[PDB]
């Protein structure tokens, strides 16, 4: 043939893996105070426009994907913005004399304690009634846990904690990916792959053990690991099936405001109505037993059809590696989830604790206390699966154990920007053709 | 937009047909959603976590999407979705059938085959487009009367 | 005729009206340290290229009018970015033991109080001489009034409060238009119309129920409202003659600087030279008599011609409300200004009295507290207009009745952003013609 | 700038003699104010008020100013103030007399005119621009010697 | 990058021969720099001093590099790296000898010449560039069959 | 000729000279907590591509510089910003009971001080053991120098004072001229320049009187002035010879950390292992004269060779502008450097003295703590030059004296920004020739 001519071409639709920053998107709906909303990021969230390509198969990862990053240490920084202008608690780590309740069952508890306080005029202090609860004091007649650690400034009343669901919105130039495979395990060339311009609601939930509320499978529970085969990696699952879990407090849980020096109110929390009891949450025993089949149905797809066994969560740690740890309308819970892993191989209440001082809930440092709630709390919604930990050890070929594993925030989000990947757009092609400029 | 990446490049020569299957608008389009509101927010808030994250990002797509027209202006090719060149298909090596290309081939399979020699190119277009052509331009500056072509 | 063919015009001189931020921008006289000056945000402010356009009937509009918040909105962020890096006063909200001041003619006043502080070496504390006047302190001997409210953190003394007048230029893509009609009223086609790149000097005073140093109108005093109909609605008014205000303070005012902790001063005030008398206002009677009835004149264009009365301010309120309030050099006057209104249909002082601790001057919370001026203050300069009310009710027909309302700070600058309004500008226009392209 | 916006076409023909009315090159020598003082105060201060407020407000008339560029970029009017098309006047059915147009009738009422159907404007010029006209310009890549016009 | 700005404009023209010394590219290639690492860190920090100062720094640099496409486009020169006008070697006062010029003359020395009057010929371009041209071009709008070179 | 025509060229190699901003650039090495890496603000510090062009003599000058004040306001806010999120220690300024120490010579010294603190539940205060020296403490039995100034917060001791060099790299479109002539002075032409993208590395050191580290001219030792003619300049000189500062501080000074509230820990100096010796640093007498021969020949060059003397600096003053103040690791020494200057016409130990307390190393107001350092403290390098001052005075011909002034910090970074410029780029360049466009 004859010597062709190279032949620019401005806009082909090439892709290169990339990293770069996103956006959040959300809705309206006033009381824009929410934590994560940030007053309406951008409010937008127009027509969710999605084409698919259908004739590229695409690799993915989810364990070197650079969202989940972003995602969470905008949500560290989304955490202390707004518990910065909150009033500090550094007066109230003074000493407390304190003692037990006396109105109803054990096994519950409390401390009535009361301290110096009130500060109002810089020279007049009052005994003041306080009721705290236990894991948040320590004796010497008490102080509180966090004064050898930092300060305790609180959370302001007025902001909410319900994690309504954002949208990651990709900048000019990049694109976002996202696959289409029902059986797409973790990591792989997804064959039916489509495009967006923004994710879909992802609700920024914070639980260890168990996440709740999620992006819930297909009919196959899917198993999700970096490899199986190191016993040091955590393994996700993913549901199928919304799994209710009725949580309640029972008590009635007075209020009682603190004026402390200038204009800064204290809410501490006053003598309840007298009913107290212990809080919970009713699992369902047996759409819980049937989950558990689906799971190790799959679970020997993995290896040997052998010897399943599950444990209790790994014994030591703070609560927060052992406990399913969240919180129900800013009142954050605490329960003793043992009572769900027997040897599965061929109604359910919980004990709940509440902390009220909290640390950083990833580091350690700075604590927030929260406020009380009035009245009676209770909340349900779904499950969407665990975080699970293979132990390994001598077993060489028999009695599988499994523990409900898992730390780290990121494995939460993990388990919903997998199906999604950024890339970005180079427009700039070139090619040879039979075409040549007619030179003057 | 992005209709047929997964097509060849025969299956693709619709996508020039086409405003390059939508990817230079696309490029800018979608900057009309921080167009949108930026400043429709009505809070005080007292600081900005997305202040910088959002600027440094709203600034980053228009500097790379500067160059390219500052590359199809040093190639002569400004405004021109296509334009061939005076460089010709070079000894660059990857030298094929035509007919396995624009066929059975896709862009990023294309990208692929040079993703080598990709700078090579880039300097061996604006050789050809200034140091001898607009040269030859100003020898075009003479104007005779009655021995123009001798 | 023949098919025509569109054809492009960039460049076309269309608008839209649309939204967006402006800036400030002034001019450079050292001492930059002005509250609303920012250090001199732009200090160009070149030479003002006006441009008219004299064959356009452009509608405006001053109740919808964007600008005003964008005005409002910057003044209360300059003014915290003023009053952030200055000393806080939470320690100064102690118990005060106060008694009067005897040296001088009743009916002013002033109270002697003193306290423990000093608070120097965190160990020695010292009883403190203090002059305070009325209107900030509480009893049970005493407090400062904004102890149950928030901190009280002070004013920087370097700093001034002189309204240095800014100019609002438009940015690239942005037009300011600009009525020439002179007997605009407040909403409507406005005949001619003129361009500008930058406003004028605006001068961003502050004053409740008489505005200062304006933009005087012409000869016909004009009369400004949303709607007559509703008695709901603020009315404004401007004027065509600098009626003047001779304000003074009598006393000498001595300051007595305190050491607090560290290196943070702490200004009160000290024992006077002594001759304790009046603020006051002095105002001709003769020229204010004038002014009322042009005024009532071009109201009787309004509603029949009959029966005009004026009131004190009614309801009670605040102070804010009730009395022409506004600063004289960094001194906040508060003046009984009843004596300005009685029925007017066919040299006057006034008593001032002066707080010291102020309120932030729109919001409840946080306080600011002014430092006392040494020496004998005194001031003087125009009014342009009121705000007043028109009260209805069972007035049927007769005994038309008025009151000099107003509490809000946005009418200030309703009353110089009416001429003015911002458009974008769009510069891609087409058009059928009679060319066509030569296709090769 | 601006100095005969209020006039008819007409009387906004002689706006086309001249620069727009010197409406494009004001767009851009609005920017000089903010271009001049930036940097040259000198203060610490600690913060900015302004530091996003005029940043945010300079990269809108950017991207403003940049997608009229990129618009005429895709219609092959780049450079061009003035340019015709090959779309004719169409279907639109605001069709009326010439000298109605081009005498009496300001261009915020000529506005006012196709204010509907503009975006269907704009989506009919790079069909014609690209989608016929460029794959036109490639058929123009033959070069016979003996049989070119048959 | 300026190798050959100490030379005269007679050594300088073999910077016209080439990418006007790489001026252009230059312009344009020092942004890779904080191209390349403005997201790289990994820092949390609270706080930034350089989230303005580089700011501010970056679109100093996209501004002014639009104002020269922008007045390029206006003297019909967008694309073009040289071209010459319509617009003559006028009355400007400061005429001489070419060869005087285009031997021995450095382009600081050559600025130094037309320092004054060069805002005189940047207004004049635009003159026969628009207010003459681009209406002689709506003159080649008539398309007769019979009576054309009248 | 024929008449020409104007001919554009776009990128034509001129520049004029301008003013903008520039932006740090340095290498990756973890303990990125840098007090001016600010964790390395732009970590890639590429190849140092340097041009010539040879044909172009370019003016420079070293004392209308720029960038000497973007190098100093920069020092200054990565100096606070660091600063800011420390422990303050105001509760520290309190009464302080203090004795001396007894355990080895005397010539040294120290005051063992108690007070009442640790104020850790607000409500428990101890008396706490203390170590701390002269010269920031004074009496009434004792407190601290800065408690009649403002607050005095200090370091975290996690960062570092080691000063990294750096590089000034230019935005787009400018250019950074550097000129090669080993003989330039201070100011004038420079015949043999060059231009680079990025500055060479630069160590940030804060040292009065004696620059260290610096950048070695060539063997003409430099002289460096603004003018010799007045006497009020400052004159620098610069080194060819890398003489040897042997620096060390004899002491184990044990560290003792202290509880302050909440989460804030103090670091007090322990009672330390016994061996109280005297700060000293030794410099060899031999070359240290061979130095001053070098200069005194090339001061001669300025004026008439004859009587060459020098001297200490004067009596009274400060310590800053008085003795070669310094950190060695994070510990700020104060040597009285008399012992270097008599008259030079024709080993050596050094007292130095430690502060801890450091005032703001340019301003009064606030003031930062050092936390003592563990071990023994030695380290050694270069100097590169000396900040000197003419007397002048009635000296009409004879006995020329100079002192070793100095108490600016400009002048250190004017000793290596010197060889250095930044110029605009003006790409737009117009040119008469014999083409002319084909007008159809
Ligand atoms: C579980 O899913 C629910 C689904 O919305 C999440 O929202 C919670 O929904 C319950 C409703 O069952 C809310 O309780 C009550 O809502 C009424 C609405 O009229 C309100 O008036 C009451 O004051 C009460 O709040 C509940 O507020 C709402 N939010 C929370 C934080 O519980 C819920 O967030 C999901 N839980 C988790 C742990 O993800
Ligand atoms: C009323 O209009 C005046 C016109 O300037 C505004 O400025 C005030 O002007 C007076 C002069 O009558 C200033 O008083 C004295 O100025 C001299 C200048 O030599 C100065 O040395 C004295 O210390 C004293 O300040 C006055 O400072 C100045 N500013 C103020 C705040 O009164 C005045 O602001 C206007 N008043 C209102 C309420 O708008
Ligand atoms: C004088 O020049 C030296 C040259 O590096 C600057 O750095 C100092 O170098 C000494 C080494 O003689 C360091 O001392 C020791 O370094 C070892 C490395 O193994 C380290 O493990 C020890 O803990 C000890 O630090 C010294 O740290 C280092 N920095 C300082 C601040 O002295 C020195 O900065 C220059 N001095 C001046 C005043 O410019
Ligand atoms: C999950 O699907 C992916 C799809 O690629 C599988 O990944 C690879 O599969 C091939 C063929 O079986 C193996 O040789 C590779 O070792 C796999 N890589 C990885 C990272 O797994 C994968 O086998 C599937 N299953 C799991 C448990 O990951
Ligand atoms: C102020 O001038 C405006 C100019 O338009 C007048 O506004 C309208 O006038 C027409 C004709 O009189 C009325 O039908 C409308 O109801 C007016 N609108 C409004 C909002 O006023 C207006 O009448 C003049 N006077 C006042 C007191 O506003
Ligand atoms: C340093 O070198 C510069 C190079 O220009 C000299 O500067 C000028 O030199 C001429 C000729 O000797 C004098 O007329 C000027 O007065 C000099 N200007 C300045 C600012 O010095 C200079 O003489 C050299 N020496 C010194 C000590 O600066
Ligand atoms: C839980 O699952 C149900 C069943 O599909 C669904 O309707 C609901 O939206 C889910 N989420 C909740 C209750 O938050
Ligand atoms: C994918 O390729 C097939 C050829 O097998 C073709 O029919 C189809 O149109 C292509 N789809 C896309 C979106 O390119
Ligand atoms: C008040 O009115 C007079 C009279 O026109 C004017 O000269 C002066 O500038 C006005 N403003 C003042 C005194 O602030
Ligand atoms: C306005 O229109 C009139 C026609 O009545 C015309 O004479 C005048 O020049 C026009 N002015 C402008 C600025 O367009
Ligand atoms: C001091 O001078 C020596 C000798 O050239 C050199 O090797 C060293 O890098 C210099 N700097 C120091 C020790 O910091």
């Amino acid at each position: 043939a004859e010597n062709l001519w190279v032949t620019v071409y401005y806009g082909v639709p090439v892709w290169k893996d990339a990293e770069t920053t996103l956006f959040c998107a959300s809705d309206a709906r006033t009381e824009k105070h929410n934590v994560w909303a940030t007053h309406a990021c951008v409010p937008t969230d127009p027509n969710p426009q999605e084409i698919h390509l259908e004739n590229v198969t695409e690799e993915f990862n989810m364990w070197k994907n650079n969202m989940v990053e972003q995602m969470h240490t905008d949500i560290i920084s989304l955490w202390d913005q707004s518990l910065k202008p909150c009033v500090k608690l550094t007066p109230l780590c003074v000493t407390l004399q304190c003692t037990n309740v006396t109105n109803n069952i054990t096994d519950d508890e409390l401390k009535n304690c009361s301290f110096n306080m009130t500060t109002e005029l810089r020279d007049k202090k009052q005994k003041v009634y306080s009721l705290f609860y236990r894991l948040d004091v320590v004796q010497i007649e008490y102080r509180l846990i966090n004064c050898n650690t930092s300060a305790i400034t609180q959370a302001c009343p007025k902001v909410s904690f319900e994690p309504i669901p954002i949208h990651y919105c990709a900048p000019a130039g990049f694109a976002i990916l996202k696959c289409k495979d029902k059986k797409f395990n973790g990591t792989g060339p997804c064959p039916s792959v489509s495009t967006v311009q923004c994710t879909h609601g992802i609700k920024p939930v914070v639980s260890t053990q168990l996440l709740l509320n999620g992006s819930l499978a297909e009919e196959e529970v899917m198993i999700r690991s970096e490899n199986i085969t190191n016993n040091a990696k955590n393994i996700l699952v993913q549901f199928n099936t919304p799994v209710q879990i009725n949580c309640t407090r029972p008590n009635n849980n007075t209020r009682k405001s603190i004026r402390i020096g200038p204009g800064q109110a204290f809410y501490a929390t006053g003598d309840i109505i007298g009913d107290i009891r212990q809080a919970h949450c009713n699992v369902s025993k047996a759409t819980w037993n049937e989950t558990l089949g689906k799971v190790v149905k799959q679970l020997r797809k993995h290896f040997g059809n052998n010897t399943i066994i599950r444990f209790a969560n790994s014994s030591g740690g703070d609560l927060e590696v052992t406990t399913h740890s969240f919180n129900c309308g800013g009142e954050f819970f605490y329960c003793n989830t043992s009572g769900l892993f027997n040897s599965t191989w061929i109604s359910i209440t919980l004990p709940c604790r509440i902390k009220q001082i909290i640390n950083m809930w990833q580091r350690i440092g700075q604590a927030m206390y929260a406020p009380p709630i009035q009245g009676v709390i209770r909340c349900v919604s779904n499950i969407t699966g665990l975080i699970l930990t293979r132990d390994g050890g001598s077993t060489n070929s028999t009695t599988e154990t499994f523990r409900p594993g898992g730390g780290d925030m990121r494995d939460n989000w993990r388990s919903e920007l997998y199906k999604y990947k950024v890339v970005k757009i180079e427009p700039l092609g070139v090619a040879p053709t039979r075409c040549k400029r007619r030179v003057v | 937009f992005l209709g047929a990446a997964g097509s060849t490049m025969g299956a693709a020569s619709m996508t020039l047909t086409v405003q390059a299957r939508n990817l230079l608008s696309g490029i800018v389009q979608q900057q009309s959603n921080l167009l949108r509101a930026p400043e429709a927010q009505q809070h005080l808030l007292k600081l900005t976590v997305w202040g910088i994250k959002q600027l440094q990002a709203r600034v980053l797509a228009v500097e790379r999407y500067l160059r390219d027209q500052q590359l199809l202006g040093i190639w002569g090719c400004s405004g021109k979705l296509i334009c061939c060149t005076n460089v010709p298909w070079n000894s660059s090596w990857s030298n094929r059938n035509l007919s396995e290309i624009w066929d059975n081939m896709t862009w990023l399979q294309w990208e692929k085959e040079i993703s080598n020699y990709t700078q090579l190119i880039y300097g061996l277009l604006e050789e050809s487009q200034n140091q001898q052509e607009k040269n030859e331009q100003d020898l075009l500056a003479l104007d005779k009367w009655a021995s123009l072509w001798n």
